[PDB]
């Protein structure tokens, strides 16, 4: 019983009775876990003993104490997890694992990079953020051993420890794997009465963008105990909140004699996928009731379509129907799978090609930031395997494993492909099976692997000539082949034709749009960049939240919203609709930039089924179908 | 030929950039002595007695301090075009649209070199440099003018020596 252990033991009660949140937090996980056990007696899930900790509420309540969280997490970490594992304790008394501690907020000096992080930041805790290059097998790790002696019909137990699992050093007594009892007896392990917690080690390098551009890159190991194991996927941007611990002797000893030096590594404590631009995380949005109740007035509206649209990219003058496709893209349909596993597909695909300076590679970035999961690549700068995927050799078991390319990242997802047209022909025949199938087979040397690739795609082209022609054949302006046209639900062609009211009105809107100043920024001062990275949990230019046309960052939760909620059901009214306007279609006189086949009816129907994902409607209309069909006539003729 | 003609890629390259020159060979016995003792006077070294008068004169500025002076000038100005300042590149930038027009409705041919919007970013951000020279936070009407006169000077010239682009 150490003195100075009591008295931080009972200033974190005092934190804890004055923050509320915490202890309703508590009580929460404990009322699920108690119910999800109620319902397995009755008749799941289970949560884990950790609580989120603000360390800017610690900071105002106690400096001292959130110095010595942050300076010597060894000597106050332990009090604090001791102090909330009695809290829960009094709670649970009447409804045994000890509860744990995660941080946020701000840290000040301790938000490093693994570049940044120095051996003067050791036995600290430390914020770091980066990307994951390398993650390990998870491996149970036993903690307490249980064994039989059928001679005297008695269980054994022995429990197990090591140096990563507390933060204080303590004495290490290694006791040996026990096969007798005291008395000599046989001992048999019972295994399933043994515990065994999940471990896993993460390599943490610096992101590629806050990386110097010519140096070889800097890593740390992070350590992850049971509930924080496997949270990650090699390729994430992380922000992982530890103690940077060392390690054993750095060759002291006389049995080692080496200049490793002191093993350094992160004990996780907290672990936050982050989202970045082009990456594999998806941007998530945590709704409140405000925005609810804003979604769903907006959804009763009968100019929600047009409202939306025209708020894309208000800065791209024209291009009007495109917004609509994009839009309806990112609602992005309803997916089938049948009975006997046959898939049908329910994300649209959109290709513009048209004039240079057309806005296409802008509307293209746009999309890139204002999508969920979208990921950009070019034409020959992305390759056959850069797309859907490679294998390669660890080091460990030294078995191939698989690297997943752009489409298998972007599951679920967008894929933005920048210079359609210059793409190798093996890469195009691997888009073929991703854009319809909506998989990724691989046959390779021994391995043979099917992955998902539900993926949305825009692709932006160019002419043969660099400039299209009214006069020729589109088909001779395009000049891409039948089964990737008819890939696509939506191909737009955008020409440069000028006239003197529309160049007119292009320079005012452009000349307008330079003049804009960021708030709280000064006349002659440059607007700084700052690299945005979101956490993901679970032309006016004064919109400010739904006064005519809806802001960006609002925006992507109505998109998030109708897609997690609403999952719009086909009927008759718009089947009739669809089926007459396929009919019209199939059998029409004039001459279309794209050809008709069986895809243009499920390309109606995924275009119906996105427009009532709009209108946040469980049942898909005629007014939806008719919008559907009206917007392919323009992308047709 | 053309100037899309004499380039060896394609003519969608040339949008990209700003401002195109076309350097020529003037084949003229006055330019040539002129650039011949041009030539010797920096061979011989009173170029570099000129450049370092100058220097300690003030109309040539050292190459360390220029550098340093765009550094404090990118970090510190980024100058705003007046309200002004619209109606005036908007006109200029639509005549030139004009002329285009109906040469390419004339000629039934397409220019081998384009004007776009591209263009009129080009034109904003060379009035918007202009103006970062002085320290000015604020794009006048007199850097519309230069701007202009500088797009002038190297894109409309190179697409006057297009046959489509002239007439
Ligand atoms: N309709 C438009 N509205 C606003 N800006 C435009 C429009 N068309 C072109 N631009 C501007 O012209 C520039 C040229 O880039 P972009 O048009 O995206 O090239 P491309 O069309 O060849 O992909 C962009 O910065 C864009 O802002
Ligand atoms: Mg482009």
């Amino acid at each position: 019983p150490d003195a100075v252990f009591g008295d931080r033991v009972r200033r974190f009660q005092e934190f804890l009775d004055t923050f509320t949140s915490y202890r309703d937090s508590v009580r929460s996980i404990q009322v699920y876990n108690s119910n999800n056990a109620a319902n397995y007696n009755d008749d799941l899930n289970i949560l884990p003993h950790r609580i989120i900790i603000s360390l800017d509420d610690l900071r105002e309540f106690d400096r001292s104490f959130w110095s010595g969280i942050l300076v010597e997490p060894a000597y106050f970490i332990p009090p604090a997890e001791k102090a909330l594992t009695d809290l829960a304790d009094s709670m649970d008394d009447v409804p045994r694992h000890p509860w744990k501690l995660s941080f946020k907020g701000s840290f000040g000096a301790h938000a490093l990079s693994p570049r940044t992080l120095t051996a003067q930041h050791l036995n600290k805790l430390v914020s770091v953020e980066g990307i994951v290059t390398k993650t390990s097998l998870v491996r149970p790790k036993l903690i307490r051993s249980v064994h039989y002696a059928a001679k005297t019909g008695r269980f054994h137990y022995r429990d197990y420890t090591d140096a990563t699992t507390t933060l204080t050093t303590r004495i290490p007594t290694p006791a040996i794997y026990p096969t007798e009892d005291t008395e000599g007896n046989k001992l048999t392990t019972e295994y399933g009465y043994s515990t065994f917690i999940d471990h896993q080690r993460i390599t943490v390098q610096e992101m590629p963008e806050m990386a110097p551009a010519g140096q070889l890159p800097r890593s740390i190991d992070v350590i992850l105990d049971d509930d924080l194991v496997d949270k990650t996927k090699p390729g994430d941007r992380v922000n992982v909140v530890g103690v940077f611990k060392s390690l054993g002797a750095g060759g002291m000893n006389q049995s080692n004699s080496t200049l490793i030096g002191f093993k350094t590594l992160i004990l996780g404590n907290t672990v936050y996928p982050l989202h970045a631009r082009s990456t594999g995380v998806a941007a998530r949005q945590m709704l409140t009731d405000f925005d609810i109740r804003n979604i769903n007035k907006l959804s009763k509206k009968k100019d929600i379509f047009d409202i939306l649209s025209q708020s894309l990219a208000p800065s791209i003058y024209g291009h009007d129907h495109i917004k609509k496709a994009i839009l309806l893209m990112l609602m992005g349909g309803v997916e089938k799978n049948l009975e006997n596993g046959s898939h049908l597909r329910g994300d649209i695909n959109i290709l513009m090609v048209g004039d240079p300076s057309t806005a296409k590679s802008q509307l293209l970035r746009f999309v890139l930031n204002t999508a969920s999961l979208a990921i950009a690549t070019t034409g020959r700068g992305s390759s056959g395997v850069g797309l859907t995927a490679a294998v390669t050799t660890d080091r460990e078991t030294g078995e191939r494993r698989l690297e997943a390319g752009a489409m298998v990242l972007a599951d679920r997802g967008v894929v933005c492909i920048d210079e359609f047209d210059k793409m190798t022909d093996v890469d195009r025949v691997a888009i073929h099976e991703v854009m319809e199938q909506q998989t990724v087979t691989i046959a390779k040397a021994g391995i043979h692997t099917t992955l998902n690739a539900r993926c949305s795609v825009i692709a932006a082209a160019n002419p043969v000539f660099g400039q299209y022609d009214v006069n020729r054949d589109p088909h001779q302006n395009i000049a891409l082949p039948d089964s990737l046209l008819s890939r696509f639900d939506l191909l737009f062609v955008v020409t440069d034709d000028i006239n003197e009211i529309r160049d007119r009105s292009i320079s005012e809107h452009v000349l307008r749009t330079h003049r804009y100043l960021p708030p709280g920024y000064l006349e002659g001062e440059p607007v700084r960049e700052r690299l945005n990275l979101s956490l993901a949990v679970g032309g006016n230019y004064n919109g400010t939240e739904i006064p005519k046309l809806v802001t960006i960052p609002f925006l992507r939760k109505y998109v998030q919203y109708a897609k997690e909620r609403v999952i719009p059901q086909l009927t008759q009214e718009a089947i009739n609709v669809i089926v007459k306007n396929y009919t019209d279609l199939r059998n029409d006189d004039n001459t279309k930039k794209s050809p008709i086949t069986a895809r243009t009816l499920e390309t109606l129907i995924r275009l119906a089924t996105a427009h009532a994902k709009v209108r946040l409607s469980k049942t898909v209309n005629k007014v939806d179908a008719k919008v559907a069909a009206n917007l392919l006539r323009f992308a047709l003729l | 030929k053309s100037p899309g003609d004499n380039i060896d890629f394609q003519t969608t390259i040339l949008s990209r950039f700003d401002m195109i020159f076309i350097v020529k060979d003037d084949h003229n016995e006055e330019r040539d002595i002129s650039i011949a003792n041009h030539v010797i006077n920096i061979h011989t070294g009173n170029a570099n007695a000129m450049q370092n008068q100058q220097e300690e004169n003030g109309s040539e500025i050292s190459i360390e301090k220029m550098k340093r002076y765009i550094t404090y000038c990118r970090l510190k100005c980024a100058p705003r075009l007046s309200p002004q300042a619209a109606e005036k590149l908007s006109s200029n930038f639509v005549t030139i649209r004009k002329q285009l027009l109906i040469n390419e409705l004339e000629s039934t041919e397409r220019s081998s070199i384009p004007i776009t919007i591209r263009q009129l970013e080009a034109i904003i951000r060379i009035t918007e440099s202009l103006a970062k020279l002085e320290l000015s936070p604020i794009a006048q009407e007199r850097h519309v003018d230069e701007a202009i006169r500088l797009f002038q000077a190297s894109t409309m010239d190179a697409a006057s020596q297009d046959p489509i682009g002239g007439l």
